[PDB]
DNA sequence: GCAGACACTACGAGTACATA
DNA sequence: TTTATGTACTCGTAGTGTCTGC
């Protein structure tokens, strides 16, 4: 019996994770605890960081026995997440000691069972612990709002600066061709709770971020339909993607002002 | 809003007599465009004299500054043509050129309508500026330009700087050859007495040979320096004439010709040359044109009068010593071109190539710099072997 | 993680053109266009460290102190100097209506233009003929060759100059009445004669030996920074007494870590720009050198390649 | 065909009696065809070695071995640049030549290889020409033939072997094929006029045939075939000895540098030198008979001939780590004019 | 300024953009023609040529998809391919095009807005 | 003399548009049963084989026999103008050098005639090994090609191996492996999905990526892909169409 | 809902330079 | 028709994904 037995309940899931995070970083690690499947990678320019935890809830039946590390390269795996449908179900299979996993596409609809193995890799990044717990602003907006603002702010220049003041949230875009400045505030809707705004201010935040990378943040907004930004000066940006059962959360680090 | 113009914009040709120099030029290329109607309906065929009728299209080429770009736009403007002028900042490949002016060939103008007596309001002249700026070659645009000379419905004019390019080649005799030349002292002299006039400063009479001769007849870089000077100090005579020289030297790129002759030059190796032309000028000079001056040097480092002869030795023992410094040269250029591609050994093979075999050669010259034969001959070798292994094929 | 604090170079970087020290006639002109305004197109060319990039930057906030950040537009080599950006972003800058004083126009800077591809030039070409009463350019290279000859047309070539020693000199006390530092005339001295003219070299060597010991003295500077190869290979080259050659190599080349291609390129360009012996013997000289250069390249990189072609230039120097 | 030289051709081992030690060496070789290494035979130009190979190959594989088929390959090289080259295939083995550019050639045999090494049980490879390839060619062709040794069997024919690299020649066989002897060449072409029909009267014709190809079967076939065609097919005994335009015009060149030593005589020797580049032939060969044709000269002294001679070998040294051709003659041209 | 046109042609913008779209993958040259009531849309190219004939008439049901034309002069126009789908890239704004076609004058591409218009001016090629 | 007028330019659009890449020049040598035709690639490893009969037209008549060399840009060009509810009428003359494909809709609206001249491209080796295969099997199309699209994605030799009713497509490549294998399922709902095999004896045959990509333009032609696999003989992927079928001939690469 | 229409990143092929 | 890898640039290309409206 394989020591990793790990049951995903609609594929679609795990390929929507991977595509969450397939183009900033391109080598991660898994640690399979009991637990759960949790991930933690930083890209090559060392600005972006991806925290992931993935709990018990959302596998249909999920068996870790001993701390598994399974370091990957992303394109590939996202290769072999697109080789399927999402009526299928996925399975990722590692045995002791592993030098690749088996990916299980399997329905019972029609017996097309399809096996694919995907090679490990060596990536020894020991890394360290998110040491961020106190942030000034935490606000969530929906995930398609912030997406669009991010999206029509990216092209007019390449820093987006972001500002927090009482119950006034506000995008400044100010590039070569012209400026923005995106100004919503909170409200509650009572008929779409999943469409309303909040905000928590403690202290000002006044930060400016790449366009590249917070673009790559965004791409990730078909995951969850809500966003938690968590700012604060001298601390990266929390950008949180709620899970059925965990979570992907980004840290961005914040351009220098002089 | 004057006052605030560049020197070169405020005081430019507005006229076709204010454009100093080349009187000849720009009066073919007057005459040229305006017999175009007549040799349009005469099908190209019949031509004058000067041959302006089979000519479809007319392109300008010669040394920067000296007035291609004016004296076209002044005849464009001045027969009642409308300008349609085009450049390398706007992209010209093969698709933006196929949907470019590929439909205004045979197409006439719109603004012309409410822009008027004209008889030639309602059609096009291609002004193509800076047709040497591009630089693709194969599929390119120049051989889309070659095809819209072949086939035209409105004039067409080119400017470039020099046709010795190879990328240049397939216009070779589809379009009228019309040249400027640099410019004579006395039209220069008299347009910068007026602007010494217009600009109150002192311009002396006999400085100006020399401010001419430094640029290069280059009349817009002229005109700058003459600002930059009086910017600070408007007044110029013997005394500062040397230091404007060794600091607005114009420093052009010498021609492939130009490389060889300067360097077979017997003055320089002296010990006076030495000092005043310096090794590294040397080397600076070989890596103007380090593609073809290594040949350069050798289809001509026999046909030299030598005079930096030692006493003692013979013309042919100073021949034979720099043949062998160019076969030394041979292999150090076989090197830098091989799998491993060691391009640090450029300096070298420049010393090797062009610098000593020349140091044993120098003098006045028998005759005038031949043109690197070897490359004709080298094609006509290539064409031999093709030949050569075609009948290996076919004999077994 | 410590903090850094700014070093000297940008500490204390010129913002007046009187600040900068050197070609006096330079910055007079710069200082005239300074106070007349009409700024006509420059193509600033000289050795590295001198002070270019320094005197446009300076100029550029002169001219347009309260518009600066509007009316400048400064791009490099880190920027995407292509076609296709060229194009657009210069146009969109040149046709850009910024109603400035009338006698300031914008000015783009573009450092750095040596490394520029020829198109991008081309386009330039088109972009400041067009735009000529409203937008100047304004150059700023190491080598003026690499840039094309109608651009050079249409500019204004300003070259300068390596500074003199007094000019390094008056800097560099400057800078030592600015900050309070202990300093021996030698060592101010050896510091000026490691610069060789590059003012930044100095400024580096100043704050490098400052940091480590406290005083400017020569021993201190020598220990900082060591004596430059071309020196060395330069005296290496010019003595006779083969066997002083080569202890000389062996004792300030080869125990001192220095590999043999640097010592074999060193040799290259001193024998180049060697100027007591005559011009023969300089290319007999480079041809050894040269061979040995390929034996090194190809491979062989001992010690005794390089005793050998000290063997040769002795023998070629005694005239066989 | 109309040439006697490619139809008067050996067939087997049995119709080669032109040497009898090399002929039971190959027939030692062919007995056990089970365990044959690679080949290497190496020897001057024109004394047959490929009819050697062609006959080891009916001895080993069986007949058929003769019906080439000229099929034709496609390559990819670097940029836009293709190339064309035609194998001259056949049932049991394959020949494959240098005859492309010579900087690119290691893509070809290289692919060359790898394909036939996947499909008696082995089929024999014969380059022909091997020392023009270049040495990285060399260098990849090492690990190949070395890695498969039960599918590929490379008979490597070359003359003046010394540009092959050690490790070919370490791991190739090496057969020696000298060069014909008078009485050979004298048996031969006397073989081919008595099945032929040429009024011959003498033979002291055929000896000096013999003597004018110098150990050479294809050049004195040549000849023969030449001047039987000019003589109406009647040989004279004091018929003159016809000589290629490329020795002729050589002959001509040593002549003028002989004669004149003058920077004209230079420069019509550079326009001499540069038609003969042009008319395809090896600047290795060109420099040889330049210079065994100006060490003939009875007027030259022997210390002249010896200056001439070591210059030769420098700057047939150069030639070979060249890529003009012309430089090196011409330097050379310019030495011996010094020295004379 | 305002001049009379030797015909007026006007179409749906979706079928004036299908068509033109259909033609102009074909030749880079479109000759308009409007002669007997009958326009002529016609293209002639290296590939081969092509040709389009409509007939005005009045819809009832809808008289949005209606062909109306009225006949002055007789015309003879040339025009290209890029600039026409230029021209009709902005046929969004208008149900119906207003081309008016004249011998010696430039075509006037006409698309009605609510309140206002977008008139083209394409001058026609020699003929 | 030939008047073949469809009922919806849409099977010509998609037929063309099922070997667009596998072919650029193809030779029409047009009969009174139809139009059949033969082409191979530029690699020689390829072949394609097109079969339309009378049954699909509407009208048809072809009295002589014409090979019409035509080529397949200008046909996309022109089979993109058209669209639905136009009836294509290819029309050709009595030496018809340029052809004619008119656009007849329900209304007279807007009537379009196009040409198309005819290129000179020699009549091909007409071919007619039938040799028989060991195995049959037939699955949907958009089945066949999602399997060789992700197995294509991580390799570039597709092997397909037929054994005791299970065939198991594995393409080994250097990100890892990829291995499928179907089960011989029978739909009764829908019998247009299904997977049928007659395995009369093993085969196992590797295939090259580029050439199993470019035959899956076709699917748009037929649900259902029917293969038929020889250990030596090339292998028959054929595409049913109403009248005839559209088959590929890939010679197996081992 | 499906088919188009768009802008988008991505891949392929070709020119150009290679030490001051 | 020349060099002969690696790099950088530039282009047009084919897919790829997202938004409009029949
Ligand atoms: N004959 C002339 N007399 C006086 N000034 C002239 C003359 N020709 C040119 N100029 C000056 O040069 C300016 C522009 O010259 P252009 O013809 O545009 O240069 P160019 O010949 O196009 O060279 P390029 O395009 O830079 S390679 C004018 O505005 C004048 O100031
Ligand atoms: N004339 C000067 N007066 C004062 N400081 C100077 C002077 N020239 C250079 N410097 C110093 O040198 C530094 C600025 O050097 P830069 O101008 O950036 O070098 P550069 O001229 O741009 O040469 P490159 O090509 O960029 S390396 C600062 O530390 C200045 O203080
Ligand atoms: N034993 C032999 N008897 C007669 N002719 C021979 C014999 N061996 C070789 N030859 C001659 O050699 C010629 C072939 O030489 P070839 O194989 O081309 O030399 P190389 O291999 O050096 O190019 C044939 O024309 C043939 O007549
Ligand atoms: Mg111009
Ligand atoms: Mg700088």
């Amino acid at each position: 019996a394989s020591m990793l037995e790990a049951k995903f309940e609609e594929a679609s899931l795990f390929k929507r994770i991977i595509d969450g995070f397939k183009d900033c970083v391109q080598l991660v690690n898994f640690q399979c605890k009991e637990d759960g499947i949790i991930a933690q990678a930083v890209d090559d320019s060392r600005v972006l960081l991806v925290s992931l935890e993935i709990g018990v809830e959302a596998f249909q039946e999920y068996r870790c026995d001993h701390p598994v590390t399974l370091g990957m390269d992303l394109t590939s795996l996202s290769k072999i997440l697109r080789c399927g449908n999402n009526t299928d179900t996925l399975t990722l299979i590692a045995d002791n000691t592993p030098d690749s996993i088996i990916l299980l596409f399997e329905d019972t609809k029609k017996d097309r069972i399809a096996e694919y193995s995907l090679k490990l890799m060596d990536i020894d990044a020991d890394f360290l612990k998110i040491e961020e717990l106190q942030y000034d602003s935490t606000l969530s907006l929906p995930s398609s709002e912030f997406s669009k603002i991010v999206r029509d702010l990216s092209q007019l220049s390449d820093s987006i600066n972001i500002m927090i003041t009482k119950e006034t949230i506000k995008f400044v875009a100010d590039g070569d061709i012209g400026s923005g400045s995106v100004i919503i505030k909170p409200f509650v809707d009572m008929e779409h709770p999943e469409t309303s705004i909040k905000l928590e201010m403690d202290q000002p935040v006044d930060l400016t971020f790449g366009a590249k990378y917070l673009l790559d943040i965004i791409k990730g907004s078909s995951l969850s339909d809500r966003v938690g930004i968590r700012l604060s000066s001298e601390a990266p940006a929390l950008f949180q993607f709620d899970l059925k059962s965990g979570f992907l959360q980004f840290f961005l680090a914040p351009k220098f002002n002089d | 809003r004057e006052e605030d113009k560049l020197w070169t914009v405020k005081y430019a040709p507005t006229n076709l007599q204010q454009v100093c120099g080349n009187k000849g030029s720009v009066m073919k290329l007057k005459n040229w465009l305006a017999n175009w109607e007549n040799s349009k309906k005469n099908s190209f065929k019949h031509a004058g004299k000067d041959g302006s009728g089979v000519f479809r299209a007319a392109m300008l080429y010669g040394p920067p500054g000296i007035g291609k770009t004016t004296a076209a736009h002044l005849v464009a403007q001045e027969l009642g043509y409308d300008i349609l002028e085009q450049n390398a900042s706007d992209v010209r490949s093969k698709t933006l050129l196929n949907a470019g002016v590929k439909n205004a060939l045979d197409n006439m103008s719109v603004v012309g309508y409410f822009k008027h007596q004209n008889l030639n309001g309602k059609h096009f002249v291609i002004i193509m500026d800076e047709v040497d700026g591009m630089s693709g070659g194969d599929r390119g645009g120049v051989g889309q330009l070659a095809q819209f000379c072949r086939k035209t419905s409105t004039p067409l004019i080119l400017i470039c700087n020099e046709r010795n390019l190879p990328k240049m080649r397939p216009f070779d005799r589809v379009c009228l050859d019309i040249q400027f030349r640099r410019p004579d002292a006395n039209s220069i002299k008299s347009r910068l007495m007026t602007i010494a006039i217009r600009e109150k400063f002192k311009l002396d009479p006999n400085v100006i040979d020399r401010l001419i001769q430094t640029t290069r007849g280059d009349i817009r870089q002229v005109i700058n320096l003459l600002s930059t000077i009086s910017t600070t100090t408007k007044t110029i005579n013997h005394e500062n004439i040397n230091e404007i020289s060794k600091a607005w030297e114009k420093n052009i790129a010498l021609k492939p010709f130009d490389i060889a002759h300067k360097m077979l030059d017997g003055q320089i190796y002296s010990d006076i040359g030495s000092r005043n032309f310096t090794l590294n000028d040397k080397i600076a000079l070989y890596f103007d044109d380090f593609d073809f001056t290594p040949l350069m040097i050798q289809e001509n480092y026999l046909s030299t009068r030598p005079s930096v002869l030692k006493p003692g030795q013979s013309h042919l023992e100073a021949v034979a010593e720099a043949a062998n410094c160019i076969s030394l040269g041979d292999i150090v250029e076989k090197k830098i071109r091989s799998s491993e591609q060691l391009w640090s050994l450029l300096p070298l093979h420049a010393v090797l190539s062009s610098v000593y075999p020349a140091s044993k050669v120098a003098g006045h010259m028998a005759g005038r710099i031949n043109f690197t034969a070897w490359l004709g001959q080298n094609s006509k070798s290539a064409k031999y072997y093709r030949l050569l292994q075609e009948i290996h094929y076919h004999t077994r | 993680t410590l903090s850094l604090q700014l070093p000297w170079v940008e500490k204390y970087r010129p913002q007046v053109l009187s600040d900068i020290v050197g070609n006096k006639e330079t910055i007079d002109r710069l200082q005239q266009i300074a106070k007349d305004g009409n700024m006509p197109h420059m193509i600033i060319s000289g050795m590295p460290g001198i002070g270019k990039t320094t005197s446009v930057h300076c100029l550029a906030h002169e001219l347009l102190g309260r518009s600066y950040a509007d009316g400048v537009l400064e791009l490099n080599a880190s920027d995407d100097r292509g076609i296709d950006v060229v194009r657009n972003q210069i146009k969109h800058f040149a046709q850009k209506k910024l109603h400035l004083p009338p006698g300031k126009h914008k000015i783009v800077i573009l450092d750095e233009a040596d490394s520029m591809t020829a198109g991008a030039q081309q386009a330039l070409r088109r972009t400041m003929e067009l735009y000529s009463n409203s937008t100047r350019f304004a150059f700023a290279c190491n080598q003026s060759n690499k840039i094309i000859e109608p651009l050079q047309s249409r500019c204004a070539i300003l070259r300068y100059s390596k500074l003199s020693d007094e000019d390094v000199l008056k800097r560099l006390l400057q800078i030592i009445k600015l900050e309070d530092v202990k300093y021996t005339n030698d060592g101010l001295e050896a510091i000026i004669f490691t610069a060789e003219g590059d003012m930044r070299q100095a400024i580096n060597n100043l704050q490098s030996t400052v940091a480590g010991h406290g005083l400017v003295n020569a021993d201190n500077v020598f220990k900082i920074v060591d004596s430059p190869h071309p020196l060395i290979v330069k005296k290496m080259l010019l003595a006779s007494n083969l066997e002083d050659s080569i202890q000389i190599l062996r004792t300030d080349l080869w125990k001192k870590g220095y590999s043999s291609i640097d010592i074999v390129t060193t040799s290259f360009r001193v024998t180049k720009n060697l100027a007591q012996v005559k011009e023969s013997v300089r290319l007999e000289m480079i041809k050894e050198i040269g061979l040995t250069h390929m034996r090194i390249l190809e491979g062989v990189g001992t010690y005794l390649q390089l005793a050998s072609m000290l063997a040769k230039i002795h023998k070629l120097n005694n005239k066989a | 065909m109309s040439l006697w030289v490619d139809k008067y051709r050996p067939k087997s081992l049995n119709a080669l009696s032109h040497n009898e030690e090399l002929t039971n060496f190959l027939k030692s070789l062919s007995d056990q065809p089970r365990d044959l290494p690679h080949l290497l035979l190496y020897g001057p130009n024109g004394t047959g070695k490929k009819t050697r190979c062609m006959a080891l190959l009916e001895s080993i594989f069986g007949p058929g071995v003769y019906r080439l088929k000229i099929d034709v390959r496609q390559f990819v090289t670097a940029s836009n640049r293709k190339l064309e080259l035609n194998v001259v295939s056949s049932p049991y083995h394959l020949e494959i030549t240098p005859s492309d550019m010579g900087n690119n050639d290691r893509i070809v045999i290289q692919e060359l290889l790898k394909e036939v090494a996947q499909m008696h049980r082995y089929k024999c490879v014969i380059i022909n020409e091997a020392n023009s390839l270049t040495k990285d060619a060399q260098a990849a062709l090492r690990r190949t033939m070395e890695k498969y040794s039960k599918n590929i069997r490379l008979i490597m024919v070359c003359d003046s072997m010394s540009p092959i690299i050690a490790p070919i020649k370490s791991r190739c066989l090496l057969i020696r094929c000298p060069a014909p002897s008078d009485s050979e060449i004298s048996t031969i072409l006397s073989d081919v006029v008595t099945n032929e029909r040429i009024q011959l009267e003498t033979k002291d014709i055929l000896k000096r045939i013999a003597q004018a190809s110098n150990g050479n079967l294809r050049v004195s076939l040549l000849m023969l075939e030449s001047m039987a065609l000019n003589n109406e097919l009647a040989l004279k005994s004091s018929s003159p000895i016809i000589k290629p335009d490329w020795i002729i015009v050589i002959h001509k060149l040593t002549r003028k540098i002989v004669k004149e030593r003058s920077v004209n005589s230079l420069i019509e020797c550079r326009a001499v030198l540069y038609d003969l580049l042009a008319h395809c032939i090896p600047a290795n060969i060109i420099l040889k008979e330049l210079t065994f044709s100006l060490l003939d000269v009875e007027t030259l002294n022997t210390t002249n001939k010896s200056s001439i001679i070591e210059y030769s070998s420098v700057f047939d040294e150069r030639l070979s780590l060249g890529n003009k051709a012309i430089f090196h003659l011409e330097g050379f041209i310019a030495k011996v004019m010094c020295c004379l």
